[PDB]
This record gives structure tokens, C-alpha cells and sequence, in this order.
């Protein structure tokens, strides 16, 4: 499937994922599209932050799913 | 743009209050209020009151307001003052920004310490080092100052 | 070249048969502490042909030699008085942003025209004689004194917020939700009131089809109309002994250099007035530290500035006045994190992480890899 990944930015960027692709995968693929290592990645679905180790399944991302990307530090 | 819009945001937390956090003008002077903030119940500060005081700039919305606490917490980013290092009162911040999410922001972040940013070195210490301990600490000054 | 430019143009400009001094003397005395007082009591009142003359410059009950030096720390001294937030007349544009423009309140006081254009004496004066002030100010300031339009873009030095929520106007679209409108509520001396950027502006909500002309319009009453007459006194005073059409043949930063000269950063300063968390004034991680201080240049000494505190101005009172996000939060240096891990920075209380290294060559290397993506000056 497709989804959609909107950045603090509003840059917008389309990924080629699967609803069994794990959070590592799409992770990965966000990397390799922009640089942004995966543990500095930080993706909210409905209000829930994606968390390395689980599939997109997990977060009941589907078809044409929108996504938040936070590239933020503390403090 | 400085005066409506708090008028506003004070009706609008007047209609749906989040039922937990409450604001307010500290009798009549629309540029310094009171908030009052419940503990989170996952957090070790569970059943706990806190005390905070904003005051809104002049050039609100274009500058984010300043927060200060009022009652004392065992928090990595939380000082002796109580002043507040949070990217969205000086960094992240935006006009669409009302005063709610800020309170909601404080709220989560008194779930999600951050040890990195050692407002109080020895907090964060301790959370590095025994998170155990550290959750003690926690509960036993928030049973000491928090009521 | 920056420079072999810049240099071209200050001899084109002091070569001008319009910009030349005369051959007599004019004694100014002046007592240290009441530098202001004597400074305003003896220039405000002097004629355009005496301002033209050589100036001698004797500080009372202070005989000596090297007048320059003299005249030096007298401009210093001015410099440091007349520009001084705590006077009323000038004032800093943020806090934690170190950056000097004509404070609005400085119309309560019953004739601020003299003062302004005493002020205005003073910088022709400095300009005239090849002295130099050291002050700081904003890039609207420079661009306002050489008549440039001044665009949004100018609101970056000014304040970074205030840009950053303009530009963020600019780009989203606004709605209803929003409660902004075509007025401005300026709080003086507590009193609290209201400015219409356009007639009948309290009344008028900013739609998707205004706000670029609500954008235009706080940003010239910001960064002009609430400074007109102000500034008009101090461009007349200014423009008394440098005609403009000498003034116009620089730009917003050859007359900074003009002005202010080649702006530097002091380590001698920095060293005396910081404070260490964990370590002491004789561990190497400070020694080697204050070392790399001394042997480098002035931009990366600024471009260090910039990554640890978050700004490259200072105060006008060096590091002593140093602010933070919360209140006065001077440089501080602290023992935290690995060998491998390079120096962090937390900018808003001016504090910075030097792990235990080893060596000074792995000091140096760490710190200029880490400072590398901090632009100063």
C-alpha cells in the first residue's frame, strides 16, 4: 500500500509500506529518503507513536494512511 | 490580537474543560493567571495537585507565554524555581497554539521525565542510575509538597 | 574582497573635501564618574564648525599623555553610558537576544528630541573623528539610517519568535479560530491601549485575503512607526556633520564596521566571569579549554558563542549581564557524558558539556567538529 508522512515542516512524503512491514522497515525507508537515522525518527498515528520492534499492523495503519513525523530533541 | 484572544481562549476553557486541569485570571488582570493541575495517575505523582502561573506577553499570539510552577516536585526538568525548559513555550511555538495544549503538554511531560536535559543534575542522576529510587523520591516529595 | 572593498570605500569617504577637519584645537574635559552629564552639557551645545575641529579630549584631575587612549576610553565610556538600557533611551530587543533599538517608551519623558539628537552628535562625532563606540546594534537600525526599505526578512534579527509566528502566517492559512485584527495593545508604564494599524482596524478580522497586508503592516509599525519622531531627531543630529550622500555609499554591514569597528569577543572576560559544575579552575579539560581560547579567531570564537549560549551578541556589559531562558544564567561548564561523545550545548542556560577527553589535540578536534554546523557573525 501507500501512505502519507507529514513532517513538523509540512514536507509530505509518500512510502511504498505494507501493513506487515515492521515499524524498522518504514523506519528504514524514512532514512533512506531524508537521513533521519530510525531512533531519531518519531511517528504518531491517531495519537499513538509508533515504537520500534511492532509492524504498522500493530498501530491498525492502513490504505492511504496519514502519519506525523516529530524530528524534535528535549530539552 | 492580545486582548480577544485571551477573552476567547478563557470562554473556550469555559465550555469544555479538559475536567482535570483548570485556568484562570488571578482576580481581574487578563495578562497573569493561575492554572491548577492533577497528577497523572501512571505517574508517580499520582494524586497530587500543582500550581502554576502564566503570564501572557503583549505581543500574544506571536510570543509564547511564560509558566513557572508554584509548588516544589522531584523532577529532572523542573528547577528549584520551577521555570520550564519545553520546546513548545519557546521554540515550537505557533499562533494556532491556544493555552490548553500547553497545560496538556505540562501534564504529559510530568509522565515522561527527560534525564538529558538535567535541570536538576542530581534528579537526573538518580533516574539514570536507580529508576527505583527514583520513583521513591518522586512519591515520597510529591506526598510532601503536592497536597 | 570584503575588506580591500570596504577599505577603498572609508578612504573614498573620509577623502571628500566635505569630511575634512580644520587645524585648531577644541579642549573637551570631562570628569570620569559624570561622564554623561559633561558629555551632554558641552557637545549638545557646540557649533557645526567647531564639531569640525581637531578633538582633545582631557578627563579632569587625569594629566597625561596619548591623548588617543584618551579620547578612546572617553567614546568607551560615552558609548557605554548613552546606549545603556537602564538610561530609557535604548533597549534590548529580547532578553535572552541581545540587540539594541530606540525604545518606544522613551517618549514619556518631556523632550526626548534634545537627548536624541545629542545622541546623533555623538555617533556623527564618532564616525567623523575615527573613533569607535562599541555597541551592538540591530540590522534594521543600520538599514533605517541609509533609507532601505525595510521586508519581514528584517524581523529575524530583531526577534526570532515574532519572525518565526509572521513567516508562519504567511505560509498556513488563517482562520476564524484566531482572534487577530488590524490593532496592536501597547502596555506603557502598565497602562494598557490600543493602536489601529489601519482606520477602524479593531473591527476588521484578518481573512486569508488580509493577512499579507496585515504582515506588511505590523512589521512597518514594528520596526518603524512606533520610532518616528524619535529617530527623525536622531537622523537630523546625525546628518548634521555627515551628509547623507556620504553615508549612502555603505550598506547594513560596512557601516557596522564603520561604526563599531571590527567586531571581537573577549576571552580574558569570558574566562573571569563563568562557573563550573564538577570541575575546578585547575583541571585540564579548562586549562586546555581556555587555551584554544586564546590561539583562535575571532569568527570561531563567535561560532562557539553562538552553539553554546544561542546567540553570538552580548551584553553591554560583557558576560557579567549575562540573561537566560529564566533569569541571569551566566557561561557555565560542566563534566558530562562519555570520551567518545562529543561537547553539548544547552542554550537556554548557556551551559556546556566538555566530556573528560585526554588530550589537547582531541579537545580541539572534538570541539571544532562540533560547533561546525553553528554560523557566527
Amino acid at each position: 500500500m501507500q501512505i502519507f508522512v507529514k513532517t513538523l515542516t509540512g514536507k509530505t512524503i509518500t512510502l511504498e509500506v505494507e501493513s506487515s512491514d515492521t515499524i524498522d522497515n518504514v523506519k528504514s525507508k524514512i532514512q533512506d529518503k531524508e537521513g533521519i537515522p530510525p531512533d531519531q525518527q518519531r511517528l504518531i498515528f491517531a495519537g499513538k507513536q509508533l515504537e520500534d520492534g511492532r509492524t504498522l499492523s500493530d498501530y491498525n495503519i492502513q490504505k492511504e494512511s496519514t502519519l506525523h513525523l516529530v524530528l524534535r530533541l528535549r530539552g | 490580537m492580545a486582548l480577544k484572544r485571551i477573552n476567547r481562549e478563557l470562554a473556550d476553557l469555559g465550555k469544555d474543560p479538559p475536567s482535570s486541569s483548570s485556568a484562570g485570571p488571578v482576580g481581574d488582570d487578563l495578562f497573569h493567571w493561575q492554572a491548577t493541575i492533577m497528577g497523572p495517575a501512571d505517574s508517580p505523582y499520582a494524586g497530587g495537585v500543582f500550581f502554576l502561573s502564566i503570564h501572557f506577553p503583549t505581543d500574544y499570539p506571536f510570543k509564547p507565554p511564560k509558566v513557572n510552577f508554584t509548588t516544589r516536585i522531584y523532577h529532572p526538568n523542573i528547577n528549584s524555581n520551577g521555570s520550564i525548559c519545553l520546546d513548545i513555550l519557546r521554540d515550537q511555538w505557533s499562533p494556532a497554539l491556544t493555552i490548553s495544549k500547553v497545560l496538556l503538554s505540562i501534564s504529559s511531560l510530568l509522565t515522561d521525565p527527560n534525564p538529558d536535559d538535567p535541570l536538576v543534575p542530581e534528579i537526573a542522576h538518580v533516574y539514570k542510575t536507580d529508576r527505583s529510587r527514583y520513583e521513591l523520591s518522586a512519591r515520597e516529595w510529591t506526598r510532601k509538597y503536592a497536597i | 574582497s570584503h575588506m580591500d572593498e570596504y577599505q577603498r570605500k572609508i578612504a573614498y569617504m573620509y577623502d571628500r573635501p566635505e569630511m575634512a577637519v580644520n587645524d585648531a584645537q577644541l579642549q573637551l574635559k570631562v570628569s570620569r564618574a559624570t561622564t554623561f552629564e559633561d558629555a551632554y552639557d558641552i557637545i549638545s551645545k557646540l557649533s557645526v564648525s567647531d564639531m569640525k575641529k581637531k578633538l582633545l579630549i582631557r578627563f579632569r584631575n587625569e594629566d597625561g599623555l596619548d591623548y588617543g587612549g584618551v579620547s578612546r576610553e572617553f567614546f568607551y565610556i560615552l558609548s557605554h553610558a548613552i546606549f545603556n538600557p537602564g538610561y530609557s533611551l535604548f533597549e534590548y530587543a529580547t532578553d535572552d537576544n541581545y540587540g539594541l533599538q530606540i525604545s518606544p517608551l522613551s517618549s514619556v519623558n518631556p523632550d526626548f528630541r534634545s537627548y536624541f539628537r545629542f545622541v546623533g552628535r555623538v555617533m556623527g562625532l564618532a564616525i567623523y573623528h575615527r573613533r569607535y563606540l562599541d555597541v551592538q546594534f540591530v540590522l534594521p537600525f543600520y538599514k533605517r539610517i541609509l533609507q532601505k526599505p525595510l521586508c519581514l526578512e528584517d524581523v529575524k534579527d530583531v526577534d526570532e519568535v515574532y519572525y518565526e509566528s509572521l513567516k508562519w502566517i504567511k505560509n498556513n492559512d488563517v482562520d476564524e479560530s484566531l482572534c487577530l485584527n488590524f490593532s496592536v495593545e501597547e502596555n506603557r508604564f502598565g497602562e494598557s491601549v490600543t493602536v489601529d494599524l489601519i482606520p477602524n482596524g479593531r473591527n476588521i478580522a484578518v481573512n486569508n485575503q488580509n493577512k499579507m497586508n496585515y504582515l506588511k503592516a505590523l512589521t512597518e509599525h514594528k520596526l518603524v512607526t512606533s520610532t518616528e519622531e524619535q529617530f527623525n531627531a536622531l537622523k537630523g543630529g546625525l546628518n548634521e556633520l555627515i551628509p547623507d550622500s556620504v553615508l549612502q555609499i555603505f550598506n547594513e554591514n560596512e557601516l557596522d564596521t564603520l561604526l563599531n569597528g571590527k567586531r571581537d569577543i573577549d576571552v580574558q572576560d569570558w574566562k573571569r566571569f563563568t562557573d563550573y559544575r564538577s570541575y575546578t579552575e585547575t583541571d585540564d579539560i579548562v586549562i586546555w579549554f581556555w587555551e584554544l581560547l586564546s590561539e583562535w579567531s575571532p569568527e570561531k570564537k563567535a561560532k562557539l558563542l553562538q552553539f553554546a549560549t544561542g546567540t553570538s551578541r552580548l551584553p553591554l556589559s560583557g558576560f557579567k549581564d549575562m540573561h537566560g531562558s529564566d533569569g541571569p544564567r551566566k557561561f557555565t561548564i560542566e563534566k558530562v557524558g562519555h570520551i567518545s561523545q562529543l561537547p553539548k550545548a544547552h542554550t537556554c542556560f548557556n551551559r556546556l558539556d566538555i566530556p573528560p577527553y585526554n588530550s589537547k589535540e582531541e579537545l580541539e578536534q572534538k570541539l571544532t567538529i562540533a560547533i561546525q554546523e553553528t554560523a557566527g557573525f
